[PDB]
């Protein structure tokens, strides 16, 4: 009957792991690398594609930036087909608390309304886990900025700068000794590409294979503007911060 | 609405009116009452105008399955399911269906399912609105095993005084001869008719 | 309302007034009254006017994907038999009469299907509050076999005479010319009866007599750049 | 060349239908024409034997042979 | 008579890479060669006729397919598998799209539909993924003229001119060459053309090649007249005579 | 071994379950030719009654689904059957919602729609009968469909299944080389069924008797299977050539 | 290998192995033997008496379904005895919507669309049953026999059991010596002389011979029994050939 087939993908090893959540984060190991640095006055999200072929048009793709409303952007690393299915249910789950309660949704609900769907698949179902990781960058007036990272368990926790990709330790370490709180959003810019230019597989680090957006105080009377830049934004900042 | 089948020597003959009022007012005066559900089994409608048109859809579908599974259906058979669905759905549906055959094996048969849901075999049936008036003229005129020509001759009679009289009735009698032969239809105008 | 259907030889016309109310007051003096379900296959629709356009689309919907399926024109008949059964499934709710006209390959049709899912063929037809002025018009000049030219003029003037004697129907004529074998002509406004004659006066008011209590600009844009 | 064929045969219909094909089973190809051109008793190898001989000693089917709904 | 599997069958390998979006991935470079190349004024995509054998007709077969009339659809792998999704592909875009917000969906939009098909054919239970990669060209209103490749996983890119099937390797070398910015519908039709003669070694008859544009808007194919507001299909699948016009002129 | 016995696809790129399913095929020893003619449609089959018990009406491969759709089924009979009653239901319920008769085209495609979902489903196994659809369709005139458990299907000019098919072929493709036209001309459709028994003789090498074939025509608007007489009158016809 | 743990899967050749080894499971049963006289049908089964326990006359192993469909099967007896129940469903059903008792050809493909949904699925186990069935309707005898692979044929005589080998080459000479048709009244006589010589081989625990007939001008279309002289002059038919 079906029990031959059967994968089981919800059973303990005999250790106490789940064998099936393990490998999750390993088929992320090999995705692109993003990064996101918390200022005071801003957040920064930067993300290093994994194509990079000419004839690909990068300029309008947009396959690691997406914004779940008007204060909440969040980073994709992992599987970018499963991605869109949690950021569709993401994005319904943001707008019901605004038609309930006529108040734009804090980030702690939303971050932790997504981890709990990917609980769910390793609790029952026998489904396989989803393969994403997801970096939240958010603003809410409770705490100011906030950053936060979920994994394919469903843990997640908040951080001051982070990175999940290749080499999640290789970048953390870099980060770790050049990082200080008196940061200002030109300063962390700077600190952002500089740590993608030394862990980038290729040597050369050009505008194209990066993809960047920013969450900044600056736009008037006590508002957030969340900018995506376009492709020329990029192009000059790389020549501002000196990196080519 | 007037309409009627009459068995005959050969197969069976039915004839129907082609009036249809939606009250004072004419909606259409050239409506075919008389449908094919198959191609030896016509049935004639009376009572409301869609309860009516749903189940010949309907009825058409079922016969058509069962031609290509089990066999030619008989008269019997497709009189059945007519009392399917008329009994089933008797608290929303008004029908009052003639269905008229030829079979190879047994000739013309008349089944009637009045706006109840049963089924009837008489050797000649009236229904509709205008069938009220010429219960007496036909019960006298009807012998049976009639000569073709008589017969047509004999609906003929009948229908026009059916429209002489009601409201409901009138314009063309369509009719359809079916027997050995197949399918033969029929058309009689009003100048002709009202002679006669 | 007042619609006519006139089958000729060569196609069938299919023509309709303008004034769309909202009981005793015109709620719009010019609108579209002649919906298009595919490229061959027009109706027209009576009754309560939120329901005609809400079924039109969607069998609009059902026989455009049916057409790209099969990969063959639709047939009239399809449109027939998809609003019949959906009609009947509410047991006579929703308020649709339709006057389904088309051309495909295997001639012309028309057809007519009434609220309850009650259907007819016809070589005139008429729907609405003044459809009785018309069928007047269509018995006195119909004959059997017709040129375009000459059923293009039937069709017109049945609507002519339901707007002067019924008071649901008003403004324009639109009329919808299928023929065999060529492209759907549709001929919008073709006869105008009567523009609304000039005002004796203009009533441009000088500026400033209005009385203003505060003004505020709502921006609208997007929350401005960093 | 070493062949007698009618002037009528043709080389050029045959190079097309296959895409694969080595020296070795050209030979056995030209044999079995001039084998079947006796069963006929025709001196030249005439159009019809080479395009009979063409289709066997070729095959090559094992892998789309009914299984070409992977194209 | 029961359904029993709702368990995957699709289950992470243990160093990564789900087993069966590998190997669906293999069917879909076994396929036959299928291009497509953007323009400023169009988009073009062709492939290649395979013939069971001489005694089949191939014109009934449809290898190029129309989702709304401005977007039009082309694929390599399986074709079992394409003709399944192509109806699924019409259904969700009119029922989600073309009944809610009247137009047809832009070209961005519906390839995301079609996306969450593919993707919920290894996340759901009891199914193996779509043995096929789709080029899905098409025109919308306010970003112009756009080319996509959905992948059997459910990622799609943006691509100005890509390949895919068993000549993939080999077409997008020269198509990297080739491109440039300024480019015309009549152009780009040339470099389709030349590419693909050297991908398929069968015969190349204007029968056996099938070509089709997303160019511009057809007045006469529109079917009525007196709408100036609607406009005509931009997708033009072109017929065998007008093929054999391009060919000589090679 | 657990990608071999359901539908996934195996290391090497292939759906196997699907490939045994062809080779199931071939085990009736069943062949089959069916060819367009000017208006009309043919299809000859053999007819093999094994034992002398069975009674020689109730063997059949000819399955008539409308009076337009005729269809000859090449494989083991119970999913013979099961496809046949299949294709009747979708035949009526296409009447019914659309008004006209299902063309050959729509009955096809909604049959290789069907064999697709029993490839993808797990617990679902795919129908080891190929189906060839045979009608007079009234837009397109002459029509063979051939459908498969793969869920593939082409037109045809001409075709053939069994055994030995590849001897088949040879023949239908050498003649439609000479003529130079896709269908058999002439217009009586009495003079194709002549045709047709010439072919199989040669490719097959038998000589029939009227019970070892069975033939199916479809004409406009009908479609029936010839009487064991008919088939008789046809084999005359060949003698006194 | 694997390919024999489960059902609905192909071997690498094209088998279904659960479906060749129903076949088996069939092979052990008791003859089972129907005969397609001129005017009906004759079923007739050996029953085998296991024990002076068994009481004479009271375990029919024939089941009529609806009033003019007999059922007689081999195989595993309960299996049987599902087969039929699942078949009074079918027909009292048609009965109902169409008026008229169900004719032989159509029951017989309702019957092998049920067996052949069985052979579709791992979740469901083959029928372990070959089926001989039939009667008469207003078109003539027929006469069926169902495999447990799902298909089934016209016969004009058919077998099943342990004696199919020694039936079906005794029906042979049974359409030999009586092309025309032989007469119903007789073919009760002939039935009897088929299952003894096929018990030759089981001639080892005695038996008890049962015999059922429909014919149209006998019994009036309707499936009965036989029972009380007739029966008894068969038993004493065959016996006195086989001395």
């Amino acid at each position: 009957g079906s029990r031959r087939y059967d994968s089981r993908t919800t059973i303990f090893s005999p250790e106490g792991r789940l064998y099936q959540v393990e490998y999750a984060l390993e088929s992320i190991s090999h995705a692109g690398t993003a990064i996101g640095i918390m200022a005071s006055d801003g957040i920064v999200l930067a993300a290093e594609r994994k194509v990079t072929s000419t004839l690909l048009e990068q300029d309008t793709s947009t396959e690691k930036l997406y914004k779940l409303n008007d204060k909440i952007a969040v980073a994709v690393a992992g599987l970018t087909a499963d991605a869109e299915i949690l950021i569709n249910t993401a994005r319904i789950h943001a707008q019901n608390y605004l038609k309930t309660y006529n108040e734009d949704i804090p980030v702690e609900i939303l971050v932790r309304r997504l981890s709990d769907i990917k609980q769910g698949y390793t609790q029952h179902g026998g489904l396989r886990p989803f393969g994403v990781s997801f970096i939240y960058a958010g603003y809410d007036d409770r705490y100011g900025y906030q950053l936060y990272t979920s994994n394919p368990s469903g843990n997640y926790t908040g951080w001051k700068a982070i990175s999940v990709g290749a080499n999640t330790s290789a970048a953390q370490t870099l980060l770790q000794m050049d990082y200080k709180d008196d940061m200002k959003v030109d300063d962390a810019i700077e600190l952002a590409l500089k740590t993608l230019s030394k862990t980038t597989d290729s040597s050369a680090l050009t505008y194209d294979r990066l993809e960047f957006a920013t969450i900044r105080k600056g736009a008037n009377d006590g508002e957030v503007y969340q900018k995506i830049f376009k492709p020329q934004e990029i192009k000059d900042i790389l020549v501002k911060t000196g990196i080519t | 609405t007037s309409i009627m089948a009459v068995t005959f020597k050969d197969g069976v003959i039915l004839g129907a009116d082609s009036r249809t009022t939606t009250g004072a007012y004419i909606a259409n005066r050239v409506t075919d009452k008389l449908t094919r559900v198959h191609d030896k089994i016509w049935c004639c409608r009376s009572g409301s105008a869609a309860d009516t048109q749903a189940i010949a859809d309907i009825v058409q579908y079922h016969l058509e399955l069962y031609t290509s599974q089990y066999g030619t259906p008989s008269t019997e058979t497709a009189a059945s399911v007519f009392k399917e669905l008329c009994y089933e759905n008797k608290d929303n549906l008004t029908a009052g269906i003639i269905v008229a055959g030829y079979d190879d094996k047994n000739k013309g048969e008349v089944y009637t399912i009045p706006l109840g849901g049963s089924v009837h075999k008489l050797p000649y049936a009236i229904a509709g609105s205008g069938s009220t008036f010429i219960y007496g003229y036909c019960d006298k005129n009807f012998r049976e095993n009639m000569s073709k020509e008589e017969t047509v001759d004999f609906i003929k009679h009948s229908l026009s005084q059916a429209i002489k009289w009601d409201g409901s009735s009138g314009g063309v009698i369509r009719m359809v001869v079916l027997t050995a032969a197949g399918v033969e239809r029929l058309i009689f105008y009003p100048d002709e008719y009202e002679q006669l | 309302t007042t619609i006519v259907g006139v089958k000729f030889n060569n196609g069938v016309v299919i023509a309709a007034d303008t004034r769309s109310t909202q009981g005793p007051i015109v709620a719009d003096k010019n609108c579209a009254k002649l919906h298009r379900i595919s490229p061959k296959i027009w109706c027209a629709g009576a009754g309560t006017a939120a329901d005609t356009e809400a079924v039109t689309q969607l069998i609009g919907s059902n026989i455009e994907l049916h057409s790209l399926y099969t990969s063959r024109e639709p047939r009239v008949v399809s449109a027939l038999q998809m609003l019949k059964q959906h009609l009947f499934k509410y047991q006579g709710h929703i308020g649709a009469y339709l006057i389904v006209a088309g051309v495909d390959p295997t001639g012309s049709h028309l057809f007519s299907i009434h609220a309850h899912g009650s259907t007819d063929v016809g070589y005139y037809l008429s729907l609405g509050s003044g459809s009785l002025a018309a069928m007047a018009v269509l018995e006195s000049h119909w004959k059997q076999d017709l040129t375009k030219e000459e059923a293009i003029k039937l069709a017109s003037d049945a609507i002519q005479a339901g707007i002067w004697n019924d008071l649901g129907s008003g403004s324009n004529v639109d009329v919808c010319v299928m023929e065999i074998g060529k492209d759907a002509e549709y001929l919008r406004n073709y006869l105008t009866p009567n523009v609304r004659e000039e005002k004796q006066k203009s009533y441009k008011f000088p500026r400033g007599t209005t009385a203003v209590l505060k003004e505020s600009i709502v921006n609208i844009c997007d929350i401005q750049e960093e | 060349s070493k062949m007698s064929l009618a002037p009528e045969a043709d080389l050029d219909s045959l190079i097309i239908r296959n895409d694969s094909l080595s020296g070795a089973v050209i030979a056995a190809i030209m044999q079995e024409a001039g084998l079947r051109a006796v069963r006929k008793n025709r001196y030249v190898i005439l159009q019809s034997d080479l395009e009979e001989a063409y289709a066997t000693q070729v095959k090559t089917d094992n892998t789309v042979d009914k299984f070409d709904f992977y194209k | 008579m029961t359904d029993r599997y709702s368990f995957s069958l699709t289950t992470f390998s243990p160093s990564g890479k789900l087993g069966q979006i590998d190997y669906a991935l293999t069917a879909v470079k076994q396929g036959v060669t299928s291009l497509g190349i953007k323009a400023t004024n169009g988009v073009v995509i062709a492939t290649e006729k395979k013939s069971s054998s001489p005694l089949a007709m191939s014109e009934t077969l449809s290898k190029v397919s129309l989702l709304t009339p401005d977007i039009g659809a082309v694929y390599s792998g399986m074709g079992p598998d394409y003709r399944v999704l192509v109806d699924k592909s019409r259904k969700v875009a009119h029922t989600s799209y073309k009944r809610i917000y009247g137009e047809y969906p832009p070209t961005k939009l519906l390839v995301s539909e079609v996306a969450k098909i593919m993707q919920e054919a290894t996340q759901s239970g009891g199914v193996r993924p779509f043995g096929v990669s789709l080029l899905i060209a098409g025109h919308d209103e306010f970003n112009g003229f756009s080319l996509y490749q959905v992948d059997p996983s459910g990622s799609y890119f943006p691509w100005k001119a890509t390949a895919i099937g068993k000549g993939s390797v080999a077409a997008k070398t020269f198509l990297e060459k080739r491109w440039n910015d300024e480019l015309e519908l009549e152009d780009a039709i040339h470099i389709a053309l030349l590419t693909l003669k050297e991908s398929v070694e069968g015969e190349f008859n204007g029968d056996t090649i099938e070509l089709a544009i997303i160019g511009d808007e057809n007045p006469d194919l529109l079917g009525y007249t007196g709408i100036p507001t609607d406009k005509g299909p931009r997708f033009r699948k072109l017929t065998s005579q007008e093929i054999n016009d391009r060919l000589e002129a090679l | 071994g657990y990608d071999r016995h359901i539908t996934i696809f195996s290391p090497e790129g292939r759906l196997y379950q699907v490939e045994y399913a062809f080779k199931a095929t071939n085990q009736t020893n069943i062949n089959s030719l069916a060819v367009r003619g000017k208006d009309c449609t043919v299809v000859i089959s053999q007819k093999k009654v094994p034992d002398k018990l069975l009674d020689p009406t109730t063997v059949s491969y000819i399955f008539c689904i409308s009076r337009t759709i005729g269809m000859v089924v090449n494989g083991p009979i119970p999913d013979a059957r099961n496809a046949a009653l299949r294709a009747k239901a979708e035949a009526a319920e296409f009447r019914y919602k659309y008004g006209y008769d299902m063309p050959c085209d729509v009955l096809a495609k909604r049959m290789a729609n069907l064999s697709q979902i029993y490839t993808q489903r797990a617990y679902m196994r795919p129908l080891g009968v190929i189906l060839t659809f045979v009608s007079v369709d009234e837009e397109l005139g002459p029509s063979i469909y051939k459908t498969d458990p793969a869920g593939y299907y082409v037109g045809y000019k001409a075709t053939a299944t069994g055994p030995k098919q590849q001897e088949i072929t040879t023949n239908l493709e050498n003649h439609f080389k000479k003529s130079k036209i896709d269908h058999i001309n002439e217009e009586s459709w009495e003079k194709v069924v002549e045709f047709a028994i010439t072919h199989m003789i040669d490719a097959l090498g038998t000589e029939f008797s009227k019970n070892d074939l069975e033939v199916g025509v479809a004409t406009k608007d009908k479609f029936f299977t010839l009487s064991a007489e008919n088939i008789e009158e046809r084999l005359v016809a060949i003698a006194e050539q | 290998t694997g390919y024999d743990l489960s059902n609905s899967v192909f071997s690498p050749d094209g088998r279904n192995f659960q479906v060749e080894y129903a076949v088996k499971a069939v092979e052990n049963g008791t003859t089972s033997i129907g005969i397609k006289c001129n005017d009906g049908v004759v079923f007739a089964v050996e029953k085998l008496i296991t024990s002076k326990l068994l009481v004479p006359q009271k375990n029919v192993k024939i089941q009529v379904v609806d009033r003019h469909i007999g059922c007689v099967y081999s195989g595993l007896i309960p299996d049987g005895r599902h087969l039929v129940n699942r078949g009074r469903e079918e027909a009292a059903s048609f009965k109902k919507l169409y008026k008229t008792p169900i004719p032989i050809p159509a029951f017989a493909d309702r019957l092998g669309q049920y067996v052949q949904a069985h052979t579709l699925y791992n979740s469901v186990r083959p029928f372990g049953v070959s089926t001989i069935f039939g009667g008469v309707d207003k078109n003539g005898a027929h006469l069926y026999m169902l495999e447990p692979s799902g298909s089934y044929w016209g016969y004009k005589g058919a077998a099943t059991g342990k004696g199919r080998q020694s039936a079906k080459a005794e029906l042979e000479k049974l359409v030999d010596h009586h092309p025309e048709g032989l007469s119903a009244r007789e073919a009760v006589k002939q039935a009897a002389k088929i299952i003894y010589l096929a018990h030759e081989d089981n001639k080892e625990k005695d038996f008890e011979l049962e015999i059922s007939w429909c014919s149209l001008s006998e019994t009036n279309g309707l499936h009965k029994f036989v029972k009380g002289d007739l029966l008894q002059e068969a038993i004493d038919f065959a016996q006195k050939e086989i001395n």
